[PDB]
C-alpha cells in the first residue's frame, strides 16, 4: 500500500504559464511506473504519461513527466484553455493499484470583493417547524472566505453550514452561501442575527445583521 | 476501441448487497483482465478488484471480505456485487481494463441512504433592505427537504439566466438534501417586473411556481 | 409544541406494500407514543397502531398481521408499512401524538386502484333548447376518463368567477374518474362573448382550451 | 372494539341555535374517557370535550358535554359560522381506539327550487362509442333529491351515477347533477329520455324530458 | 364483461428479470385460462402461456424455459415473470383469455436496453439553395441522441402545425434514438416568420428551442 | 408449431372495393379451427371469423370468410373507411397457438412524385465527430422508395437508415428521410455526396448532388 500525496489540491494559474505538480510517493516506485492521469468534469480520467517520463499516444507535447525514486514532476509548459482539471498519479508497480489525492488547476484572476447579503426565514418556514437564515456571498475569485455567524452576539460553531459554486465559466469567480438551520423555539428566543465574513479583498471584515420583527 | 457500458441499481438502502455490471463490445474480450474503479468524494479513485475470463480474481485487501465479482463469457459481461454496503460506498464507480490505462467506462453513480422519495418544500427568500444596495438585488427561493438527488431550478420559465446561481444540494443530518438558487436584479427590475422560480422534482412529480415577495 | 411533516408514495397499486413516514420536530421525540390514525370515505376514523423510541408496538386487532412499524430515533422519525395492500386502503393517513389529544399531522391522500395514468377527454355541454329557459342558461364540459385525483377547471382563464360549479370527482365501475363543471350565464350572452373552460391535469401534463359550441 | 354510533348526521340547525349531538356507546365507558372532535374540511380533527364534561383549553365555553356510563351527549350552546363542521366522538378507556361514525352541522334556510336543466349527449362522445346523458338541478337547499331516469316509459335503476355539490359560502345552497351512461345500440333504440325529479320543495313532482331526432 | 387492467416495468436492463400483473374485474375469475400474448415488431403475435386458477401452467416451447407464470386466487390476479431479457424482448405484452377470443388487456410497452438516460441534442439544419426551389424548401433540426423513447418536436408552439410531418425514432447502436422532423413552408414566410424547433424531452427535462435560417 | 404465413404483404384497393386475404398454413388445420383478428392502430386485436367461416357476434355482414384444408381466404365486401388496419389469422387445432405474419390494408388513390430535398452536414455537428447526410422525399403514394447513396461517384451500402412516417390523413401519401452517418476523415477528403432514388413516378430516375465548400 503506497500512499501517494500530491501538492495542495488548489494550485492556480493563469492561462500561459508552466504548472509543477508533484506526487511524493510513500516508498521508492519499482521501474518507475507512475502515471499521471486527468479527468475533466463529468468524464472519466485520461492517461497522459506513462512510465514518469514518456506520454501517451495522441497526447500533445505539453504535458512533459519527469523524476525518480519516490519525487515525480509533471509539467505543463502552456496552460491551455482545455486544461484546467483534476490530475492524478497512479502507480502500478505494486499489486495494489494505488492513485494519488489528485490537484486541480484553475484559473487566476484578479482578486474581488464578495457581495454580502441575508436574508430572514419565511414565515411558512417558520411555521414548518425549523427556521433557516442564510447569508451569500457573490462574485469573489480568491476561493478561500470564513463565514462566523453571530446570533444574540455570540459565536455559533457547527450548528451552520455552507457550499459554493464551481468556478464561473465567464468571468472565473466563485459564489458561497452560508446557512443557519435553527429551530424555531431557538430562533424566536434571540434578537439578533449576523454572519462575519473575512476575505483579502476586504481589509476590514464586513458584517451584517437583522433583526427580527421588523422589515 | 471497446465500448464498455455500465448499468445497475442507484439507489440503495443500508446492509443491501451492490451489483453493477459492465458490458464489453470492439474487440476481443478473452485473455484481459476487467477491473472495477470507485471514486468517492473526499477520498480519491480507489482500485476494488480484477477478473478475467477464467474466473481468476484479484482483490484489494481493504475490500476483501466485500467483493465478489463474476464472468459471463457467454455474453461479454463481467459484474461486481460489494456485500454490505453503508453510508461511504456512495461513490462514481467505473469499468476499465486491467490497469485503466487505456479505455474506461462511463461511471454509475450509486448512492446508499435510508429514505423515501419526498417533494420539495421551496420556500421565499425575501430581498431586505440591506439585499437593496442601490443597484443590486438578491433574490431566490430555498428548496429544502427532498430525497432524490437531481432537481432542477430556473427563473420566469427560463426567461432570466444571467446571475443565477445554483447551488450545489447538500446533505442535512435528516437523509434529505437541500438546495438554494439565487439571482441578482436591479430594484427598478424588482419593482417592474415579476420573478417565479420553477423548481421541479421528477421522483415526486412536483413543480412549484414559488413568487418572491419583496 | 410539535409540528409533524409527513411524507409517503402516494399513488399505489394493488398487492405493493404501503411506506408512510412522519417527522417530529419542536419537542423531544423520546418519552411519548406516536400514533398512526386512517380516514376513509364512507367509514369513520380508525386508529392503525403506535410506536416509541424503543421499538414497543400496540396493533389494532384489525388491521394486525399488515401493519408494522419502525422507528428511527436518530432523525427522530417513525415510519409504517401496511403490506399487500388493497383498494380498501383509499383513505388519508394522519401521524399524531399518544391519542391525539394535542397534535395532529396534516395528511397523505393514498389512492390504491389498478388504471394506468390517463389525459382528460373534455366534451362540449351545448346548452339544449330547454334548459335555455329565456333568460337563464347552463354552459360547461364534461371531463372523463382520467386517472390521477387531482384536475382543477377555469374558465377564461380565471374572468368567470360567478356561477361555476365544480361537481366533485366520481369513479364509475372502470377504474377511471369523471367530473363535471358548469356555469350559469344569459341567454343573450351565449352570442356576445366566448366561454371557454381551461382544463388542465398536473399527473399527465395536459392544458386544454376547448370551446363550448351551441 | 367498542363499536360507537351517533346521531343522524344530517341535522340541519339554524345559525345562533343551540345544536345536541349523541354518541351511544356500545357498552360502558371506563372513567367517563370520552372526548369530542371537531374536524373542519381540509383539516385534521381538534378537541372540543376531553372527560365527557371539561372542555380543552384554547377553546370557547359555547361547548358543553355531558352524559355518562354508555350515553353520552354533546351540547353547543351558540352555532357560530366557524362551528359547521363533522363532529367525531372518541373513546379512550379500552385498548383499541375507536371513533364515532361523525354528524355533521350545516346552515338551515328557507326552502328553494331546484332549477332544472338537461343536456344531450354530443356527436364525438356518441363516434367515441359512449353515450351519457345528464340532467342538472341548480339551487335547491334540501339535500334530498329522487332524480330518476326514465326511458321509455321504463323503470331504469342502478344505471346512472350522481354528484352532490357541498355548501354553498354565499347563500348555502346545492346543485345535483347526475348522468345516464349508455351503450350506443341502446342509445340508438331507445326514443325518450328523462329523469324525474321529486323535491319537497314542491308540492307536485315535475319532469323535464327530450326525444332523440329533434332539435 | 370482464375488464382487463394490467401494470409492469415499462423499462428493464439486460440479464434482469421482467414482471407483469394483470387484474381481473367483473366476472368470475376461477374456471378459466388466462393468457399472456406478446407482439414484437417485425415479428408477428405470439402466444406466451396460460395459466387458471389452480395453477396449471401452460407454456410455448420457445418460451419454455424463461417464462413463469403466478396467480393469486385472493385478489383476481396472474403474473408473468420472463428470466433474463435481452434486447429481442422489446415487444407489447397483452392479458386475455386462453384464446383471446372475448377480452383483451390494454397493451403494456416493454423495452430491453443497457444504456441511461441522455438529454436531447438538437443540430440546425439550414436549407440549402439547391433545396430552395424558389419557393419550395424544408427546414428542421435533427435531435442525435436520446435515449427513452418518448420525444416531441413542435414549430412554433403549435403556432405552425401545417405541412410538418414528424419522422419515427430510430434506435442507432449506441442505444439511443434519433428523430428528425421537418416543414414545408414558402421562402418568403420563411424570410417573414422566423420557425423555431421546440423540443421538450420529459425524462431530461430539457426545452431547447433552436432557429435555423438560410 | 404450424408456421403460419399470409401471402399479400401490404395490400393497397381504393376504398368500396372488394378484398381477399390469403392465409396459407404450414399444415392442415384439425377442424378449420382458424380464425382472423383485426387490430386498429393503437388497440388490441379484436375477432372478425370464427372457424374461418362464420362470424363473430356484433360483426357487421360485410365479412365474410372461407377455405379449408390449407387454404383460408378472408373477403371484406365493402371497404369501409373504418376498415384499413393489420389483420392476423389464428390457428387452434395444434397445442401452441400461433398467429399469422400480418397484413395491412391502406387507402388508394393516384401515383404522386417524390420532391427530392438535400441537406449538408451541419458545423456543430461536424465539430461534434458526427458527418450526418439526409436527403427527404415528401409526398409520394407507392410505398416502394430506394436510397442509394454515392460517395466521390463511388458505391457504398450499409452505412445508412431509413425511417418512413405513417401515411397522411389528408393527401393519403408519404415522406421518406434517409440518415448517412460517415466519419471525420472519411467526410473531409470526401468531395460528392448524393443518394440515389428510383421510383415509378418518374420514368428517369432524378439526382440532386451538393458539394462541400461552398452553397
Amino acid at each position: 500500500e503506497i500512499v501517494m500525496t500530491q501538492s495542495p489540491g488548489t494550485l492556480s494559474l493563469s492561462p500561459g504559464e508552466r504548472a509543477t505538480l508533484s506526487c511524493r510517493a510513500s516508498q521508492s516506485i519499482s521501474s518507475s511506473y507512475l502515471a499521471w492521469f486527468q479527468q475533466k468534469p463529468g468524464q472519466a480520467p485520461r492517461l497522459l504519461i506513462y512510465g514518469a517520463s514518456s506520454r501517451a499516444p495522441g497526447i500533445p507535447d505539453r504535458f512533459s513527466g519527469s523524476g525518480s525514486g519516490t519525487d515525480f514532476t509533471l509539467t505543463i509548459s502552456r496552460l491551455e484553455p482545455e486544461d484546467f482539471a483534476v490530475y492524478y498519479c497512479q502507480q502500478y508497480g505494486d499489486s495494489p493499484l494505488t492513485f494519488g489525492g489528485g490537484t486541480k488547476v484553475d484559473i487566476k484572476r484578479t482578486v474581488a470583493a464578495p457581495s454580502v447579503f441575508i436574508f430572514p426565514p419565511s414565515d411558512e418556514q417558520l411555521k414548518s417547524g425549523t427556521a433557516s437564515v442564510v447569508c451569500l456571498l457573490n462574485n469573489f475569485y480568491p476561493r478561500e472566505a470564513k463565514v462566523q455567524w453571530k446570533v444574540d452576539n455570540a459565536l455559533q460553531s457547527g450548528n451552520s453550514q455552507e457550499s459554493v459554486t464551481e468556478q464561473d465559466s465567464k468571468d472565473s469567480t466563485y459564489s458561497l452561501s452560508s446557512t443557519l438551520t435553527l429551530s424555531k423555539a431557538d430562533y424566536e428566543k434571540h434578537k439578533v442575527y449576523a454572519c462575519e465574513v473575512t476575505h483579502q479583498g476586504l481589509s476590514s471584515p464586513v458584517t451584517k445583521s437583522f433583526n427580527r420583527g421588523e422589515c | 476501441e471497446v465500448q464498455l457500458q455500465q448499468w445497475g441499481a442507484g439507489l440503495l438502502k443500508p446492509s443491501e448487497t451492490l451489483s453493477l455490471t459492465c458490458a464489453v463490445y470492439g474487440e476481443s474480450f478473452s485473455g484481459y483482465y476487467w477491473s472495477w474503479i470507485r471514486q468517492s468524494p473526499g477520498k480519491g479513485l480507489e482500485w476494488i478488484g480484477q477478473i478475467n475470463h477464467s474466473g481468476n480474481t484479484n482483490y484489494n485487501p481493504s475490500l476483501k471480505s466485500r467483493v465478489t465479482m463474476s464472468v459471463d463469457t457467454s455474453k461479454n459481461q463481467f459484474s461486481l456485487k460489494l456485500s454490505s454496503v453503508t453510508a461511504a460506498d456512495t461513490a462514481v464507480y467505473y469499468c476499465a481494463r486491467e490497469l485503466g490505462h487505456d479505455y474506461w467506462g462511463q461511471g454509475t453513480l450509486v448512492t446508499v441512504s435510508s429514505a423515501s422519495t419526498k417533494g420539495p418544500s421551496v420556500f421565499p427568500l425575501a430581498p431586505s433592505s440591506k439585499s437593496t444596495s442601490g443597484g443590486t438585488a438578491a433574490l431566490g427561493c430555498l428548496v429544502k427537504d427532498y430525497f432524490p438527488e437531481p432537481v432542477t431550478v430556473s427563473w420566469n420559465s427560463g426567461a432570466l439566466t444571467s446571475g443565477v446561481h445554483t447551488f450545489p444540494a447538500v446533505l442535512q443530518s435528516s437523509g434529505l438534501y437541500s438546495l438554494s438558487s439565487v439571482v441578482t436584479v436591479p430594484s427598478s427590475s424588482l419593482g417592474t417586473q415579476t420573478y417565479i422560480c420553477n423548481v421541479n422534482h421528477k421522483p415526486s412529480n412536483t413543480k412549484v411556481d414559488k413568487k418572491v415577495e419583496p
